DNA sequence: TGGGAACAACACGATGACCTAAGAGGTGACAGCCGC
DNA sequence: GCGGCTGTCACCTGCTCATCGTGTTGTTCCCA
């Protein structure tokens, strides 16, 4: 996801379809993609 | 002329020549297109005096062009001859009310033939309503002014070009014929010293290819190149031999996937670079390759034969070669070398009509093809002129450059000079020429030769830097479209007033002195070393006799709108470019009065531009009402100038009217009789002089703030009106007509108490928000009619109305009374557009006093907000009791280094209080008096010319000798500073403040239009988010810059909550809304709409994209 | 000044704006000026 | 939303996505103002236009949730499914993805060693390409 | 180093049981039409995605192709049409990767439904990472 | 040319369905 | 509701035969294709 | 088999609107 939204979006979602690889949540970007609560500041799970 | 109001001038130096019209560059042009009177008239003025002129006006060339036309065969033809105008159905002012385009009908007498019959048939067609431009150069489209702005392009020619293969850091040579219209040929050499032409930007082939598909054999090829080894290299690397061969080859590469012929080769190649009809080298590429090249007279008409191309490849070869110098083929000795992309022999200008010509000339090709295609497919005996011709296409045309152009664009009506100025622009963002991102830097800069052509200080200080630029003050476009400045010429060195009008390239070979060069009482030269600006851009001294030309004025160079500002030459070009671009922002005011110090230029510039009512002939004026202004003519006829009254403009501003002149008065033509908006006695006025002392004031004008007195809102001295239009029309829908019903369905009696009987606002009127200024009523919604609803009405016995109130009103923020109402109708004889049966304009005026948060500025860039507005007891004060009207900090003035705000407020200060310094025998008193401003009296408005303005030492005598006001008080010492009190505690400053009078303008920033909110409002269609824009009520774009900033705070919560409880979550932003009003916890957010579009996008793109959980799929 | 195509003027500009430079003192002067607004407008994006 | 996976969409993923095949190039009715059937924004397959409503009229009434029409196909629910609902269209000449082939280098495909240039004038039926040999028995 | 470069992509599929033969297509999806909608422009006109442009083209092409199969056409009528059914899918899925792009209303290409997610205004770096909001204003700024 | 010239507004502008058209319900 | 007339559909296939103009980006990274 | 160079893929940036080729059928209007 992070690399998708960076640059090069047609060449990384190629790759990541034929690699079949998955993008687990942890993050920043790809948090605020899904619009969840960052994993840094006060979001983290301690403070949450 | 000799009746423009009095300004005293301090200028040393008298300047020859007067500068021309500031509009002639587009009315002489449009002039030369539709081939009018004044061109003849123009054409043989200039033929008298042997001068260069167009002989051909614009549309009987291209009539000539389109002229010829037959089918297959030919066994009939259609030609075009003589075309003629017919005076416009409306005037202007009817056109600008009724939503028309000012336009004369255009005929010419189309020429039938049947030449194996030998019959002629002679016919007058009409040719449309060729739109026409007014006095002023602006046109009138569809109801609204607009102008068509001059563009600066490249011009057709042969460039050759050098550059470094850095990786092998080797010398390459490169040439490159442009057309007007056809196509290029690059031909590139010293690559591995091997010379390649590319055609039609192709891939690249050797010379000698090309060369043998044409007539040109070996043996003459090393003939007449037998010297030059990278040529000699080519052929022995060349393969194909023979004409033929040659052709063949070069079909293959041009077009693949074709059979090789030679008849298809052959038309190819005469079709693409050699037919007069697919490629234009027009008279100004003619004259540049003859001139380039060397070549002696070709047909002035033509295209590209063998000889312009044996000519580049000579030229080309001999670059490579180191030489220098030649003889031209077939011509003179020109010098080998290569030329610049941004010299102004390498530019051209196209102007209004030879824009307005290219299209023309789209349309009659479209013309002339749909023609050909009724001459082949029909029938001789049944065809006349008429019969076949279809002007559709040329309507077209010309509506497509007038309504979508880039280089046709609204008027700039905030002022006179803005409107002026954008009259006289050389963009280059265009059609036919460069871009934002492929514009580099060498355009963007200033050239040597732009000195008195284009201007270095006027420009656009965003993307379009060195693109937009504005002509010269005495520029000329030339025929072929580059522009001329005038030059004295210099003749033995003694000056003469014998002009020649110059361009870059005759400039570059000429050694031109300065308008301010010391002279004495003969003409010949003083000092021995004269300054020059020589070739180059290389200021060199010289003896004098040496010297040619003179300029004829030393504000030569500058524009209109930057020699607007009195001591230029005092401030850094950043800071003059800002203050000419914030000039024309300026906003016009209901009293407006001329700059106390200025330059002696606010009268011709607001004479040479269109809201100045001038008289047409000499006479005396009978009837003066704010309305009209009556004149008896000394030839015995009357004429009545109809003043406009509070018109709106383009922007919204008013165009009110203001007479000069009482019931008695001789006129002579050309006086002025009322003045414009932001005028005075026909003298340009976009501000107002205020009193100004320099110090910090409690911290309210710092960091470029501004303070000002609230005597500037009691007097009105920066307020203004300005006018809004809300239109709305009634459409006829499938249901039923719209109509404008004073009887709104379910409203109170109170708000349409204030709509007519027609359902419209009254004149007169004050709205607020939320007022119907149209009443309007859909006539019924299918909202609910369904059986169920059809028998609940049925048993209630009344037919609940359903029509929607789709009633105009006026916008939220916005207040005023209504100044105006327009009505246009099917049912009467005003045109409408498909579909809607009526249109109501209503134009609201309001009243807007300066506050805090507009936006005032000086002619030097010095530009700030408006931070506080003090009580007149609490500003700072004089010894005598006026207090001082603006508070600017002193910081500004040196680190922005524009230290000619404080000399025109020195100067504004000596001009309010007048002086009297007659017979001194000082130096500064004896300029004074020998030029005759030695004695002013109090309040005259004085003249600081941008190059021979008022000078230091001359301020500071004068400011000895200031008339005193109260015995001999003079509040202003020598030092330019007198001493303040502070109005707050009434204890005098510590240390004399600098104070004066300079002119602040209001520019159409203003702080009503800026402030934008939202709470919630209209989202978008395919992303459940905000809309941009304020008429929208939009949101505010919260970048990923704001993200960074957010996750950088650690703010967690915060970001989350307005990714999508503010945006792009709909259940989450019904409900915050819902538990705000009800009052409640705001909802937990949840997944964007955002990543629902894009995984269901990224899905169509067949990616089995699945939002997983770690024990399955995860909730979408 | 930095001259045309980023040259020096061998002649300087022998005036200080409060005495009031020439015609051709500043002209040449604006070529700086452009540039610098130029290389600004540029090295905004550059840096973003 | 433990994770989010992308790998290559089958005929039978597509197929599963879909609720019915667009047949028609048609858009709507440019004078009713209608979506039309089996053609680019139908309402059979996608989801209503309207809230509550039917293409023909039967259940155009807002009593109805959830059930399906009998003469025009549409179901009766709310008119946002047609952010939602998807279509496919069955091809008759399979057809080869300009990503997976024909793009960056690294992920140009060399499953089968190709070069571009074959790959070029294979596709674009420009040239053949065998597809099987019997070797042992040409032997 | 090609043979490494090869095995990358070998091993990839062989890894994982994602099949390669979803890398030729035989049906295509179509986007839901609320996300390419076309709507109603005031004086009888309608501004449509161009994403129903592209996907008119390749149905165009596909029913042509079906009626030249069934009328037993020769090969090279129905070289043309398959040739042309893949240039259409190709512009579908990116309008500008090979050949001319296909221009819309005017000169200036379409939008391809992989350019609808790259690039500057994209969805990622135009409504996924910067969104407009709500409960926001601004003004020209006064010292206090 | 026929199913050109009858009734051509269907202009395939995405800078206005998008940008310049809001949804119905707000 | 009669004729009088406007759009949307259709079915065929008028002795003659080819585009059009527009069009100056720049800088990396790299893997092929062509040459040794 | 291993180089050059040579393209090709990434990034950086922004209101007008021109017709055929004939002839016929059926519905759907417009008038009365
Ligand atoms: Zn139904």
């Amino acid at each position: 996801l992070s690399a998708a939204s960076f640059q090069e979006t047609t060449r990384v979602l190629t790759d990541a379809a034929i690699n079949a690889k998955s993008d687990s949540l942890i993050g920043l970007k790809e948090n605020v993609i899904i619009g969840k609560l960052i994993p840094a500041g006060t979001g983290l799970s301690r403070y949450r | 002329a000799s009746t423009a109001p009095l300004r005293i001038s301090f200028a040393k130096i008298k300047e020859p020549l007067e500068v021309p019209n500031l509009l002639a560059l587009q009315t002489e042009s449009f002039d030369w297109l539709l081939g009018n009177d004044a061109w003849k008239a123009r054409v043989e003025s200039a033929l008298e005096s042997g001068q260069d002129v167009p002989t051909k006006s614009g549309l009987e060339e291209i009539f000539e062009e389109i002229s010829p036309i037959e089918d297959f065969s030919g066994s009939m033809s259609l030609t075009f001859r003589d075309h003629r105008f017919e005076p416009p159905k409306n005037s202007i002012d009817e056109c600008k009310d009724r939503d028309f385009t000012y336009a004369a009908p255009l005929f010419v007498t189309a020429e039938f033939t049947n030449n194996e019959t030998g019959e002629i048939k002679s016919q007058t067609v009409f040719m449309g309503d060729f739109p026409l431009m007014t006095n002023k150069g602006t046109f009138v489209i569809n109801g609204t002014e607009r102008v068509v702005v001059s563009q600066l392009v490249r011009s057709p020619g042969v460039y050759f070009d050098s550059s470094i293969d850095k990786t092998s850091d080797k010398d390459i040579f490169s040439a490159k014929i442009i057309p007007s219209r056809g196509a290029w040929l690059e031909m590139e050499i010293d690559k591995r010293d091997m010379v390649g032409v590319r055609i039609d930007r192709k891939r690249k082939q050797s010379v000698t290819v090309l060369l043998k598909a044409l007539g040109w054999t070996t043996e003459q090829i090393l003939e007449e190149f037998g010297e030059y080894e990278s040529m000699r290299a080519t052929l022995e690397k060349d393969h194909t031999q023979g004409q033929d061969d040659a052709l063949l080859d070069i079909y293959r590469k041009l077009r693949p996937g074709e059979p090789p012929t030679r008849e298809a080769a052959q038309t190819l190649l005469e079709n693409l670079y050699f037919n007069p009809k697919r490629y234009d080298l027009a008279k100004v590429g003619r004259y540049k390759v003859n001139k380039k090249l060397g070549a002696d007279e070709p047909l002035d008409a033509g295209v590209l034969t063998t000889d312009d191309v044996i000519a580049t490849i000579k030229y080309l070869v001999k670059l490579h070669a180191g030489e220098t110098e030649t003889v031209g083929e077939s011509g003179r000795e020109i010098v080998v070398e290569t030329d610049d992309i941004d010299h102004f022999g390498n530019r051209r200008i196209r102007n209004v009509g030879e824009l307005i010509q290219n299209q023309v000339r789209t349309g009659l090709a479209r013309m002339e093809r749909v023609v050909r295609e009724r001459m082949t497919t029909q029938d001789v005996e049944a065809i006349t002129p008429q019969t076949l011709i279809n002007i559709r296409p040329v309507v077209a045309s010309i509506k497509e450059f007038f309504g979508t152009s880039q280089l046709s664009q609204f008027m700039d009506q905030n002022n006179p000079l803005s409107g002026l100025t954008h009259k006289r622009r050389l963009n280059a963002l265009g059609p036919g020429g460069l871009s934002r991102e492929r514009a580099g830097f060498e355009v963007r800069d200033v050239h040597p030769s732009h000195y008195g052509r284009m201007c270095p200080i006027e420009t656009p200080e965003g993307p379009n830097i060195g693109l937009i630029g504005s002509l010269a003050s005495y520029g000329r476009i030339n025929p072929f479209g580059f522009i001329e400045t005038p030059y004295r010429k210099v003749v033995e060195g003694q000056v003469t007033d014998d002009v020649d009008y110059l361009t870059a390239d005759e400039e570059d070979r000429f050694v031109i002195a300065q308008a301010n060069a010391a002279l004495g009482d003969d003409m010949r030269f003083a000092e021995a070393r004269v300054l020059v600006r020589r070739r180059g851009g290389e200021v060199d001294y010289v003896p004098g006799d040496d010297v040619d030309y003179m300029d004829v004025s030393p504000r030569q160079m500058v524009s209109v709108a930057t020699a607007m500002i009195p001591f230029l030459e005092h401030d850094d070009a950043n800071r003059a470019l800002m203050g000419a671009n914030m000039m024309r922002q300026a906003v016009p005011l209901i009293k407006s009065e001329s700059p106390l110090v200025g330059t002696g230029m606010e009268y011709r510039s607001a004479a040479d531009a269109g809201d100045v009512v001038k008289a047409e002939k000499a006479g005396v004026v009978q009837e003066v009402s704010a309305d009209y202004i009556t004149t008896t003519n000394d030839d015995g006829t009357y004429i009545t100038y109809r003043l406009a009254k509070f018109s709106r403009s383009n922007q919204g501003t008013s165009v009110n009217q203001k007479v000069i002149v009482a019931e008695g008065d001789r006129i002579i033509e050309g006086q002025v009789l009322a003045d414009g908006p932001a005028t005075e006695n026909g003298e340009m006025a976009l501000g107002k002089n205020l009193l100004v002392a320099f110090m910090p004031w409690e911290g309210h004008n710092y960091e470029d703030a501004i303070i000002l007195s609230q005597r500037l809102v009691q007097d009105d001295v920066l307020s203004s009106i300005h006018i809004e239009e809300h239109e709305v029309d009634a459409r006829d829908t499938k249901l039923g007509p719209e109509e404008i019903t004073r009887d709104i369905p379910n409203v109170s009696e109170e708000v349409l108490a204030d709509l007519d009987e027609r359902g419209i606002i009254r004149i007169g009127a004050e709205v607020v928000a939320g007022d119907i200024l149209v009443g309007k009523v859909t006539p019924k919604g299918e909202t609910e009619l369904t059986p169920e609803e059809r028998l609940l009405r049925a048993i209630f016995g009344e037919k609940a109305r359903e029509v929607r109130d789709t009633s105009l009103k006026v916008p939220h923020g916005e207040i005023g009374k209504v100044i105006g109402v327009r009505v246009f109708d099917r049912e009467e004889g005003d045109e409408l557009p498909p579909g809607v049966n009526q249109l109501v304009r209503v134009y609201v005026a309001q009243k807007r006093k300066i506050t805090d948060g507009d936006k005032l500025a000086g002619r030097h860039g010095n530009k700030g907000v408006i931070s506080k507005i003090n009580p007149i007891e609490d500003m700072p004060f004089l010894e005598d009791g006026t207090p001082v009207d603006i508070i600017l900090n002193p910081l500004a003035v040196p680190s922005r280094m524009n230290p000619g705000q404080v000399l025109e407020i020195h100067l504004g200060w000596l001009a309010s209080r007048g002086w009297d310094v007659s017979g001194l025998a000082e130096e500064w008193a004896q300029r004074l008096q020998v030029i005759g401003a030695d004695k002013v009296e109090p309040g005259t408005n004085v003249a600081t010319p941008v190059f021979d303005g008022a000078r230091e030492d001359e301020l500071a005598g004068l400011l000895q000798h200031t008339i005193p006001n109260r015995d001999g008080e003079r509040m202003v010492l020598p030092s330019g500073k007198a001493r303040l009190f502070d109005g707050r505690s009434g204890e005098p400053f510590p240390e004399p403040i600098s104070v004066g009078y300079m002119y602040i303008l209001k520019l159409h920033h203003l702080v009503d239009d800026k402030l934008h909110a939202r709470s919630t409002g209209p989202y978008s269609m395919i992303t459940q988010q905000p809309l941009g824009g304020k008429a929208q009520f939009g949101g505010q774009r919260f970048g990923e810059m704001e993200v960074w900033a957010l996750e950088a705070y650690g703010a967690a919560y915060a970001l989350q909550e307005l990714l999508t409880i503010k945006s792009d979550d709909v259940t989450g932003r019904v409900k915050v809304y819902e538990a705000i009003v009800k009052g409640e916890n705001i909802p937990e957010p949840g997944i964007p709409e955002s990543f629902k579009v894009l995984i269901k996008e990224m899905q169509s793109l067949c990616l089995n994209v699945e939002v997983l959980s770690s024990d399955g799929m995860s909730i979408e | 000044v930095s001259n045309a195509k980023n040259e020096t003027i061998p002649r300087p500009i022998k005036a200080s704006f409060r005495e009031g430079l020439s015609v051709l003192e500043y002209f040449i002067s604006t070529h700086g000026a452009r540039k610098g607004l130029a290389d600004t407008a540029l090295r905004t994006a550059d840096s973003g | 939303f433990d994770e989010l996976r992308i790998g290559l969409a089958t005929a039978d993923d597509i197929r599963q996505w879909s609720h019915g095949e667009v047949k028609k190039p048609e858009t709507i009715n440019y004078r009713t103002l209608k979506p039309e059937k089996d053609g680019l924004f139908c309402e059979k397959i996608f989801g209503p236009t309207r809230d509550w409503e039917c293409y023909c009229g039967k259940y155009k009434r807002v009593r109805f949730k959830g059930i399906i029409c009998e003469r025009c196909g549409v179901e009766v629910t709310r008119a946002k499914v047609r952010r939602e609902r998807m279509g496919h269209i069955e091809l008759a000449a399979p057809v080869t993805h300009i990503w997976y082939f024909k793009g960056v280098p690294s992920r140009l495909g060399y499953l089968l060693d190709l070069a571009p240039k074959d790959l070029e004038k294979v596709i674009y039926f420009a040239a053949y390409m065998i597809t099987f040999v019997d070797e042992e028995r040409r032997t | 180093t090609r043979a490494l470069k090869r095995l990358k992509v070998v091993s990839a599929f062989l890894q994982t049981s994602n099949s390669p033969k979803g890398m030729v297509l035989d049906c295509v999806p179509v986007i839901p039409p609320d996300l390419r909608p076309m709507v109603q422009l005031d004086g009888g006109r309608f501004a449509t995605s161009d994403l129903n442009d592209l996907y008119r083209r390749v149905i165009n092409r596909n029913n042509r192709l079906k009626r030249l199969l069934d009328l037993g056409a020769p090969e090279i009528i129905v070289n043309n049409e398959k040739r042309m059914l893949q240039e259409a899918v190709d512009a579908l899925f990116d309008n500008g990767r090979r050949g001319r792009p296909v221009t819309g209303p005017g000169n200036r290409p379409l939008k391809s439904l992989s350019d609808m997610l790259k690039g500057k205004q994209g969805r990622f770096r135009q409504n996924l990472l910067g969104k407009r909001v709500d409960y926001s204003a601004r003004s020209v700024i006064v010292v206090g | 040319q026929r199913a050109a010239m009858r009734h051509p507004g269907s202009t395939a502008v995405p800078s206005d369905e998008m940008p310049e058209r809001p949804d119905d319900s707000l």
